[PDB]
DNA sequence: TCTAAGAACTCTGATGTCAGTAGATTACACT
DNA sequence: GTGTAATCTACTGACATCAGAGTTCTTAGA
C-alpha cells in the first residue's frame, strides 16, 4: 500500500466460561492466553510503531459496551494510538485471581452471536478517522462450531464475513488447544482466506520483538546529469542506517508536563534582544579578524545545485575496498520525474556489469552542500531463495575519500613470521570458523534501553536484563579452539609475560 | 486541616487508591510533588517500584511506611517519626538518628 | 504473499531471532 | 592519535595493538565565532537558553525544575538523568575482543557502516607482538576468510562489533577494522525487481547504442603492461574543495577589505572537472542517446535571480 | 431567540467523556451558532445575542480560555474567531465594554496554542480589533505598550515561526505605529532597524528563493509604520534611501509571479508614502512611470487598483518637485510632456489608460509655467477645444461618459489653477462643461 | 467513488444494492457536501433494507441530524419519512425526540417534511388495539403536541 | 618538581527533506 | 458583477544530518 496508511488491529477475545475458566493441565489458561498475547503485541508495537492502531473487545460477556447491536459484547478499548495507560486496563485481568477479577465486571459464559460480533468491530473501523493500509481482526476463540446450531444464525455470520472481505476489512485466526480436537474444516474453513494441536503462528506473536520498523520511503530525488543535457532522475534511499535512542523530551518536575525550551540572545552590556540581523560570523587568523554576514557562511560552501553529474567509468578493482568515507545508499529509478527514463537505467545497470565496470559521478544530495565523489557500482538480485528478495537491483552509490580525509600514520617495517608461525594459526583460524548474517547481533545499549523504559512505564517489579550477544562466550572459545594458545607462548615469544 | 501545608510529599506509589491518596492529603492541603527534588520532606509509596529502587540506590531521601500518614490523618494531627514510620531514611537523617535512636 | 512478512508487524520482513557465535 | 590496547583471540591469548584512524570524514580546525555588528568585539553577545512553563510564562530553574523523559507510546515517562546512569548498560572495559572467523561471502559490499576506519597495528618496540600479528594476518591473507570483534574506544561509550579486514602492501600487513551494523541498523525493502522488464523495454538498438558509451567515456585507459591502467583521474590525491573555497574567501576578504566575494576560481574547476580527452571521445555516442531514449520533462526553480538586475 | 440553548450544549462538549468525538458536536453547534446571530436585525434580539455570545460565566471567550489546553479543540478555536471576526464587523464600535476581554483571548489562544491555523484568526482578529478602537477611549487599557513588547520579543526566535504566521506578527507590529503613537514613541527606531534588517535578507539573499509571504507581511506592516514616524530625506537620508530601493525590487516585474501580494502590498506602500521619497522619484524616474504603467495592463482588478492608485499620488509629487525648482528638469517634462501624451494622442487602449494621462497633462502647468507663461494658455485652450468636442458626441449613450470627462473636468481645473489671467471669451463654455457634468 | 456513484444511481437504483455495504462503511469517514451524497443513496434505496435502523444508528445518525447545513438535514428527514412504516415504537421513541427538535428549524422547505412525518405518527398511532404500552403512547402525545 | 593543548566520543538543535492534506487564489465563464 | 471550477502553495510529521557544545585523555609540561 501508500506511504501514509496506519496498521490498524482489533483483538477479540471469546469471554465464555467453557474455554475462559477451562484447561486439561493446569499450566496455562486460554483466556490468560489470549490476554497475555494482547500486550505482548501491544507491548512490541509501543516500541515498534507508536503510529499503528490497536483496540480490543470482548463478545459473549454478560454486561455491554457498544455503540450499537449492544447484545453480550464489550468493547474493552475503542481503537487508538498505543500506550501505557491501555496495557495497565488489560493488566488487571491477567491470571488465577484475575479470572474473578473480571467476573466482577463484564459476567461469563452467556449466548453469542458472531453476526453481531463482525458487525461491531466494523462500526469501530469506520468510525475511526484515519487512512488505514491494513485492516485486521484477530479471534481468539475456539469454539470450532461457533454454535451455529441454528444454520440460519450462522449463514448471518458467513454472508456478514463475506461482507467484512467485501469491503476490504481482513480477518485472521487462532485456534487455541481446545479439549480433544479443533478442525477449522468443520466450521472457519470459509471464514479465513488438516487438524491442529494448537497454532504455530501464535508463538510469533511471543517474540516480543524490537526495533523501529520505518517503511520505504526516499532519502531526496536527482538528476543524473550524463553531460550539460540529458537528465534522468533516480530515487536515493538508505538501506542500512544507524539507529539512535530516541530524543528526550526535557519535563518540567511538579507536575510532568512539558516544558518549552525558549532561548533567546541578549546583548552582555545591555537589553538588546538581538535579532537574526544584528549579528555576523566571524574567524581570527594572523592577528586580524574577518568578518561575514549570516547570508555569505553559507554562501561559501555553494558549488552547483542538487543532482549527479557523471564522470567517466573505471575497473571494479581499482575502487580499493581500504579507503571508505560514509554508510552506502542505494540508487534506484523514479518515472515520479523524467517520464520513460527507466529505459535508459535498466540498460545502463544490464551493461555495467558486462563491462566489469563502475561510472564515477559528482554527487550533491542538497543546494548548499559541497560535491562528493561517488562510484556507482552495480547491482544483481538474489532471487533464488523462493523470491526472498536479500538484495535489490539497481546501483550502489558507494563513497570514495579526498587528500585531506586520509590521514597520515607513523613508520613501521618488518616481514617477521615464519612458515610455522602462519601454519599453526592457519589451524586456530579454521577452528574457529563459522557463519555470520548481517542480522545475528543487536545492539547492546539500545535493546537494554527499551528494558529499562518499560519497567519504568508500567511500574514493573524489575528491569528485564536479558544479557548481550556481543561478549565472547568464553568458554567455548576455550573447548572449540582448546588449549592451543600455547603453540604461541612456546612456538613464537619467551615466557617473560 | 491547616498542618500539612508548608511539609512536601511524594506519592511515588499506592494500590487503596493512589490518586485519592493525594486527594486525601489535598483536603489537608499536604504539598503534592510527582516527583521528589532535593527539596522534599519524604516520599510516600503504598509498594515498591523501580522509582523506589533508584532512591533505595540514592540514599539522599527518606521513605515512608503508607499506613503512618493514614494514622495522622485519623490523629488529626501530624504524628512524627517512630521507627517503623519509614522502610528507608537519608545519611542526614541516619547521622542524626544516630544520636536518637539506638543503632 | 505470506512466507516472509511478519504477524506483529505486516509488510515488513520477519525479524529472525538475534544469532551470534556458535560452530 | 595513539590508542594503546590488547587484541585477544581467546580467554589467555592477547597480543598488544595500537590501532590508528586512517580515512575520517574531515572538518574544518575552526568555528565562526558569533560577533556584534558594530563593535566588531566577540563577548558582547550573552545566549540566554531560558525556559517557559506555557502556563502564561512560568520560569524555570534548570538545577531544581527540569528532569528528562523518553517517550513511549502516546504517552511520556520520567526518568531521571541521574537514574539512567544507575540502570544503564555499562562496558566491563576499554576491551578489544576477537568473536570468530567466516568467508569474504558472508560481508557483502554494501553494507559497511562507519564513521571511521581504523588500522590495527603491532605496539611499538613489542617484537613479540610483530612476529604474533604478522601470523595472524598472513593466516588470512590465503583463507579469504574474515574477523568479527567486538570494540570499544574507552569507558562509558557505546559497545562496538564488525569486521577486521585483512590486505597486502610490501612494507606492511594491512588489517583494517570497520563496524558493520546491528540488526535494527539494517533495512530491508522489496524494491520492484527490474528484469521483469515487459512494461520498461530494453530494446536491441538501446542496448547497442550503451555498449559503446561505457567503452568510450572510460577515464581508465590501457598505456601500461603492469596490468593498471593510467589512472587518470586519482580523486583520492585531490584536496576538499571544500577547504580551497574557504581560504579563498577567507584570503581575498583579508587583501581587499571591505569588497564582495569573487566567484569559484577557475582552476577549481578545471581540477574538479574530469574534461579533458575524455570529453572528447564521448560527443557522438552520447549524440546517439538523445535519439535512442526518450527525456521528458522536469521542472526548474530560481534564485535571487527571481528580481535581480538585467 | 435558540442562542441560549445553543451555548448552553457548548458548555457541555468540553465536559463530556469521549472528548475526541464531543469536538466534532462542539464545531458544528459554533458553525449553527454563529448563522443564528449573523443572520438576525432586530436591535433588540441582535443586542441580547452580543451579550450572550460575550457572556462571562458562559459564552464563547469563556469556552475558548476553558478549553485552552485540549489538543482536540482547534477546530472550534478556529471557527469560534472565525466567527468573531465576522461578529465584530457586524457590530462596529457597539463591541466596547467587551473589547478588552477579545484581547486577552487573543494573546491567549495565539501563546498557549502550537497550530499555526489558530495563530492565524488569533491575529486576524487583533488586526480588525485594534483597527476598529483606533480613535477609542479604550485604547490605553488595551496595554498597547506592552503588547509591542510581547510580539516584538518573538522576533528573537523568528527563524521557528511558520511563514504565513510571521506575515501577521508584521501586519501588526507595523501597525501598533498606527493606532496609539505616543506610547510606540521611542520603539519605533528597533522596529525600522528590525523591518529594514529583515526584508534586506529576503530581498538580496543569494541562496534561497524569497518566501513572498512574509515578504508582503513586511511591505504591510511597513505602510502603517510610515503613517507617524516618517523617514523621508530631508532628515535621514540614507534609510529613507534604502526603504525606497527596496519598493523598486518590489514593484519591478524583475521576472513574473504567479501570485501578485507581493508587487500588490508594494504599490501601497508607495502610494501612500511617495511624500516620503521626494528625491528618489527624479532619480529613477523613467523605470518608475515605464513600470508604474506596465501594471495598468494587468488582468488582476485589485493589483489594477493598486496600479492606478500609485501613479497619480507619484505624478503629483513629481509636479511639485518642479512647481518650486528651477531650468534643470527641462529635460524631465520634456520626458513626460512627450511620451504620455503620445499615448492620449493615440492609444487604443482603456478608458483607465487614458484619463490617468489626461490628468497628467492639467498637473504639469504649474511646472510648465516657470519656463513660459505662453505654453500655459495654449495647453488650456487646446483642452478646451477637446472639451467642446468630447460632450459633443450627440446622445452616444453607454460608452462616452462612462470614466472620461470627469478626468477633462479634473485636468482643466488644474491648467485653470495656475493660469492667474482669464479668457472672459471661454468663461461661458467652461461653465457649460461643468453644468454637463451636474 | 462516492461522487461517482451517487450520479449512476440517481436515475438508477438497483446497482446500489451491490455497494450498500461500502456506503454504510464510508458514511462516517467523509465531511461536508461528500457527506450529503453518500445518504442520497440511502434515500434512493431505504425502502429495501431490512435492520436498517441499527445500521443506521450505527453511524451516529441523530447527531448527523443536527449538523445545520439544510441540503443534508432535508434528505435526512427523507430517510426517516421512508423507514417510517417498518419501525417498532421503542426505536422510533428515540428517533422522534431529535425531529420534534426541528419546530424552530429556519428553512420552509425542511420544516414542512418534518410536519409530513409529524402528520403520519399521528395518524398511524391514534388508539391501537391495545393502549397499554408507555413507548406507543408516548409517541402519540407528543406527536399530536407538536402538531398543536 | 606537573598545567593546557591538542585529541577523542556523545549529544543536542537547526536546516532541509518527503508525502500528504487542504486551504485560498486565480482564472473561466455567463448572452 | 457573481459563482464554480481547477491548482498552486502552503504546513506538519517524520527522518537525516551537519555543525556546535559538553566531556575525558594524551603529550608538553615550573
Amino acid at each position: 500500500y501508500k506511504y501514509s496508511g496506519r496498521d490498524s488491529l482489533i483483538f477479540l477475545v471469546d469471554a465464555s466460561k467453557a474455554m475462559f475458566e477451562s484447561q486439561s493441565e493446569d499450566e496455562l489458561t486460554p483466556f490468560d492466553m489470549s490476554i497475555q498475547c494482547i500486550q505482548s503485541v501491544y507491548i512490541s508495537k509501543i516500541i515498534s510503531s507508536d503510529r499503528d492502531l490497536l483496540a480490543v473487545v470482548f463478545y459473549g460477556t454478560e454486561k455491554d459496551k457498544n455503540s450499537v447491536n449492544f447484545k453480550n459484547i464489550y468493547v474493552l478499548q475503542e481503537l487508538d494510538n498505543p500506550g501505557a495507560k491501555r496495557i495497565l486496563e488489560l493488566d488487571q485481568f491477567k491470571g488465577q485471581q484475575g479470572q474473578k477479577r473480571f467476573q466482577d465486571m463484564m459476567g461469563h459464559g452467556s449466548d453469542y452471536s458472531l453476526s453481531e460480533v463482525l458487525w461491531v468491530c466494523a462500526n469501530l473501523f469506520s468510525d475511526v478517522q484515519f487512512k488505514m493500509s491494513h485492516k485486521r481482526i484477530m479471534l481468539f476463540t475456539n469454539e470450532d462450531n461457533p454454535h451455529g446450531n441454528d444454520s440460519a444464525k450462522a449463514s448471518r455470520a458467513r454472508t456478514k464475513a463475506g461482507d467484512l472481505r467485501d469491503t476490504g476489512i481482513f480477518l485472521d485466526l487462532m485456534h487455541l488447544k481446545k479439549p480433544g480436537g479443533f478442525d477449522i474444516s468443520l466450521f472457519y474453513r470459509d471464514i479465513i482466506s488438516v487438524h491442529f494441536e494448537e497454532s504455530s503462528k501464535l508463538e510469533d506473536l511471543l517474540r516480543k520483538v524490537r526495533a523501529k520498523e520505518t517503511r520505504k520511503r526516499a532519502l531526496s530525488r536527482l538528476k543524473l546529469k550524463l553531460n550539460k543535457d540529458i537528465v534522468i532522475s533516480v530515487g536515493i534511499y538508505n538501506l542500512v542506517q544507524k539507529a539512535l535512542k530516541p530524543p528526550p523530551i526535557k519535563l518540567y518536575r511538579e507536575t510532568n508536563e512539558p516544558v518549552k525550551t525558549k532561548t533567546r540572545t541578549f546583548n552582555t552590556s545591555t537589553g538588546g534582544l538581538l535579532l537574526p540581523s544584528d549579528t555576523k560570523r566571524s574567524q581570527i587568523y594572523g592577528s586580524r579578524q574577518i568578518i561575514l554576514e549570516k547570508e555569505e557562511t553559507e554562501e561559501l560552501k555553494r558549488f552547483d545545485d542538487p543532482g549527479l553529474m557523471l564522470m567517466g567509468f573505471k575497473p571494479l578493482v581499482l575502487l580499493k575496498k581500504h579507503h571508505y568515507l560514509r554508510p552506502s545508499l542505494f540508487v534506484y529509478p523514479e518515472e515520479s520525474l523524467v517520464i520513460g527514463s527507466s529505459t535508459l537505467f535498466s540498460a545502463l545497470l544490464i551493461k555495467c556489469l558486462e563491462k566489469e565496470v563502475a561510472a564515477l559521478c559528482r554527487y550533491t544530495p542538497r543546494r548548499n552542500i559541497p560535491p562528493y565523489f561517488v562510484a556507482l557500482v552495480p547491482q544483481e538480485e538474489e532471487l533464488d531463495d523462493q523470491k526472498i528478495q536479500v538484495t535489490p537491483p539497481g546501483f550502489q552509490l558507494v563513497f570514495l575519500p579526498f587528500a585531506d580525509d586520509k590521514r597520515k600514520m607513523p613508520f613501521t617495517e618488518k616481514i617477521m613470521a615464519t612458515p610455522e608461525q602462519v601454519g599453526k594459526m592457519k589451524a586456530i583460524v579454521e577452528k574457529l570458523r563459522f557463519t555470520y548474517r548481517s542480522d545475528s547481533f543487536e545492539n547492546p545499549v539500545l535493546q537494554q534501553h527499551f528494558r529499562n523504559l518499560e519497567a519504568l512505564a508500567l511500574d514493573l517489579m524489575e528491569p528485564e536484563q536479558a544479557v548481550d550477544l556481543t561478549l565472547p562466550k568464553v568458554e567455548a572459545m576455550n573447548k572449540r579452539l582448546g588449549s592451543l594458545v600455547d603453540e604461541f607462548k612456546e612456538l613464537v615469544y619467551p615466557p617473560d609475560y | 486541616s491547616n498542618i500539612f501545608e508548608d511539609v512536601e510529599f511524594c506519592v511515588m506509589s499506592g494500590t487503596q487508591p493512589k490518586p485519592d491518596l493525594e486527594n486525601r492529603i489535598a483536603e489537608f492541603g499536604g504539598y503534592i510533588v510527582q516527583n521528589p527534588g532535593p527539596d522534599t520532606y519524604c516520599v510516600i509509596a503504598g509498594s515498591e517500584n523501580i522509582r523506589v529502587k533508584n532512591i533505595i540506590l540514592s540514599n539522599k531521601h527518606d521513605v515512608v511506611k503508607p499506613a503512618w500518614l493514614l494514622e495522622c490523618f485519623k490523629t488529626k494531627s501530624f504524628v512524627p517519626w517512630q521507627p517503623r514510620f519509614m522502610i528507608h531514611m537519608c545519611p542526614s537523617t541516619k547521622e542524626h538518628f544516630a544520636r536518637e535512636y539506638d543503632c | 504473499r505470506c512466507p516472509g512478512e511478519s504477524l506483529i508487524n505486516p509488510g515488513f520482513k520477519s525479524k529472525k531471532p538475534a544469532g551470534g557465535v556458535d560452530f | 592519535i595513539h590508542w594503546p590496547c590488547r587484541l585477544t583471540i581467546g580467554s589467555n591469548l592477547s597480543i598488544r595493538i595500537a590501532a590508528y584512524k586512517s580515512i575520517l570524514q574531515e572538518r574544518v580546525k575552526k568555528t565562526w565565532t558569533v560577533v556584534d555588528a558594530k563593535t566588531l568585539k566577540k563577548e558582547d553577545i550573552q545566549k540566554e537558553t531560558v525556559y517557559c512553563l506555557n502556563d502564561d510564562d512560568e520560569t524555570e530553574v534548570l538545577k531544581e525544575d527540569i528532569i528528562q523523559g523518553f517517550r513511549y507510546g502516546s504517552d511520556i515517562v520520567p526518568f531521571s538523568k541521574v537514574d539512567e546512569e544507575q540502570m544503564k548498560y555499562k562496558s566491563e572495559g576499554k576491551c578489544f575482543s576477537v568473536l570468530g572467523f567466516c568467508k569474504s561471502s558472508q560481508v557483502q559490499r554494501r553494507f559497511f557502516m562507519g564513521n571511521q576506519v581504523l588500522k590495527v597495528f603491532a605496539a611499538r618496540d613489542d617484537e613479540a607482538a610483530a612476529v604474533a600479528l604478522s601470523s595472524l594476518i598472513h593466516a588470512l591473507d590465503d583463507l579469504d576468510m574474515v574477523a568479527i570483534v567486538r570494540y570499544a574506544y574507552d569507558k562509558r561509550a557505546n559497545p562496538q562489533v564488525g569486521v577486521a579486514f585483512p590486505h597486502i602492501k610490501h612494507n606492511y600487513e594491512c588489517l583494517v577494522y570497520v563496524q558493520l551494523p546491528f540488526m535494527e541498523d539494517l533495512r530491508q525493502y522489496m524494491f520492484s525487481s527490474l528484469k521483469n522488464s515487459k512494461k520498461y523495454a530494453p530494446t536491441e538498438a538501446q542496448l547497442n547504442a550503451v555498449d559503446a558509451l561505457i567503452d568510450s567515456m572510460s577515464l581508465a585507459k590501457k598505456d601500461e603492461k603492469t596490468d593498471t591502467l593510467e589512472d587518470l583521474f586519482p580523486t583520492t590525491k585531490i584536496p576538499n574543495p571544500r577547504f580551497q573555497r574557504l581560504f579563498q574567501c577567507l584570503l581575498h576578504r583579508a587583501l581587499h577589505p571591505r569588497e564582495p566575494l569573487p566567484p569559484i576560481q577557475q582552476h577549481i574547476w578545471n581540477m574538479l572537472n574530469p574534461p579533458a580527452e575524455v570529453t572528447t571521445k564521448s560527443q557522438i555516442p552520447l549524440s546517439k542517446i538523445k535519439t535512442l531514449f526518450p527525456l521528458i520533462e522536469a521542472k526548474k526553480k530560481d534564485q535571487v535571480t527571481a528580481q535581480e538586475i538585467f | 431567540a435558540g442562542v441560549r440553548c445553543s451555548l448552553l450544549r457548548l458548555q457541555e462538549t468540553l465536559s463530556a467523556a469521549d472528548r475526541c468525538g464531543a469536538a466534532l458536536a462542539g464545531h458544528q453547534l459554533i458553525r449553527g451558532l454563529g448563522q443564528e446571530c449573523v443572520l438576525s436585525s432586530s436591535p433588540a434580539v441582535l443586542a441580547l445575542q452580543t451579550s450572550l455570545v460575550f457572556s462571562r460565566d458562559f459564552g464563547l471567550l469563556v469556552f475558548v480560555r476553558k478549553s485552552l489546553n485540549s489538543i482536540e479543540f482547534r477546530e472550534c478555536r478556529e471557527e469560534i474567531l472565525k466567527f468573531l471576526c465576522i461578529f465584530l464587523e457586524k457590530m462596529g464600535q457597539k463591541i466596547a465594554p467587551y473589547s478588552v476581554e477579545i484581547k486577552n483571548t487573543c494573546t491567549s489562544v495565539y501563546t498557549k496554542d502550537r497550530a499555526a491555523k489558530c495563530k492565524i484568526p488569533a491575529l486576524d482578529l487583533l488586526i480588525k480589533l485594534l483597527q476598529t478602537f483606533r480613535s477609542s477611549r479604550l485604547m490605553d487599557e488595551f496595554k498597547i505598550g506592552e503588547l509591542f513588547s510581547k510580539f516584538y520579543g518573538e522576533l528573537a526566535l523568528k527563524k521557528k515561526i511558520p511563514d504565513t504566521v510571521l506575515e501577521k506578527v508584521y501586519e501588526l507590529l507595523g501597525l501598533l505605529g498606527e493606532v496609539h503613537p505616543s506610547e510606540m514613541i521611542n520603539n519605533a527606531e528597533n522596529l525600522f532597524r528590525a523591518f529594514l534588517g529583515e526584508l534586506k535578507t529576503q530581498m538580496t539573499s543569494a541562496v534561497r528563493e524569497p518566501k513572498l509571504p512574509v515578504l508582503a507581511g513586511c511591505l504591510k506592516g511597513l505602510s502603517s509604520l510610515l503613517c507617524n514616524f516618517t523617514k523621508s530625506m530631508e532628515e535621514d537620508p540614507q534609510t529613507s534611501r534604502e526603504i525606497f530601493n527596496f519598493v523598486l525590487k518590489a514593484i519591478r516585474p524583475q521576472i513574473d509571479l504567479k501570485r501578485y501580494a507581493v508587487p500588490s502590498a508594494g504599490l501601497r506602500l508607495f502610494a501612500l508614502h511617495a511624500s516620503q521619497f521626494s528625491t528618489c522619484l527624479l532619480d529613477n524616474y523613467v523605470s518608475l512611470f515605464e513600470v508604474l504603467l506596465k501594471w495598468c495592463a494587468h488582468t488582476n482588478v485589485e493589483l489594477k487598483k493598486a496600479a492606478l492608485s500609485a501613479l497619480e499620488s507619484f505624478l503629483k509629487q513629481v509636479s511639485n518637485m518642479v512647481a518650486k525648482n528651477a531650468e534643470m528638469h527641462k529635460n524631465k517634462l520634456q520626458y513626460f510632456m512627450e511620451q504620455f501624451y503620445g499615448i492620449i494622442r493615440n492609444v487604443d487602449s482603456n478608458n483607465k489608460e487614458l484619463s490617468i494621462a489626461i490628468r497628467g497633462y492639467g498637473l504639469f502647468a504649474g511646472p510648465c509655467k516657470v519656463i513660459n507663461a505662453k505654453d500655459v494658455d495654449f495647453m488650456y485652450v487646446e483642452l478646451i477645444q477637446r472639451c467642446k468636442q468630447m460632450f459633443l458626441t450627440q446622445t452616444d449613450t453607454g460608452d462616452d461618459r462612462v470614466y472620461q470627462m470627469p478626468s477633462f473636468l479634473q485636468s482643466v481645473a488644474s491648467v485653470l489653477l495656475y493660469l492667474d489671467t482669464v479668457p472672459e471669451v471661454y468663461t461661458p463654455v467652461l461653465e457649460h462643461l461643468v453644468v454637463m457634468q451636474i | 467513488f462516492i461522487v461517482c456513484l451517487n450520479k449512476v444511481t440517481k436515475s438508477f437504483p438497483p446497482l446500489a444494492d451491490r455497494f450498500m455495504n461500502a456506503v454504510f462503511f464510508l458514511l462516517p469517514k467523509f465531511h461536508g457536501v461528500l457527506k450529503t451524497l453518500c445518504l442520497e443513496v440511502v434515500l434512493c434505496r431505504v425502502e429495501g433494507m431490512t435492520e436498517l435502523y441499527f445500521q443506521l444508528k450505527s453511524k451516529d445518525f441523530v447527531q448527523v441530524m443536527r449538523h445545520r447545513d439544510d441540503e443534508r438535514q432535508k434528505v435526512c428527514l427523507d430517510i426517516i419519512y421512508k423507514m417510517m412504516p417498518k419501525l417498532k415504537p421503542v426505536e422510533l421513541r428515540e428517533l422522534l425526540n431529535p425531529v420534534v427538535e426541528f419546530v424552530s428549524h429556519p428553512s420552509t422547505t425542511c420544516r414542512e417534511q418534518m410536519y409530513n412525518i409529524l402528520m403520519w405518527i399521528h395518524d398511524n398511532y391514534r388508539d391501537p388495539e391495545s393502549e397499554t404500552d408507555n413507548d406507543s403512547q408516548e409517541i402519540f402525545k407528543l406527536a399530536k403536541d407538536v402538531l398543536i
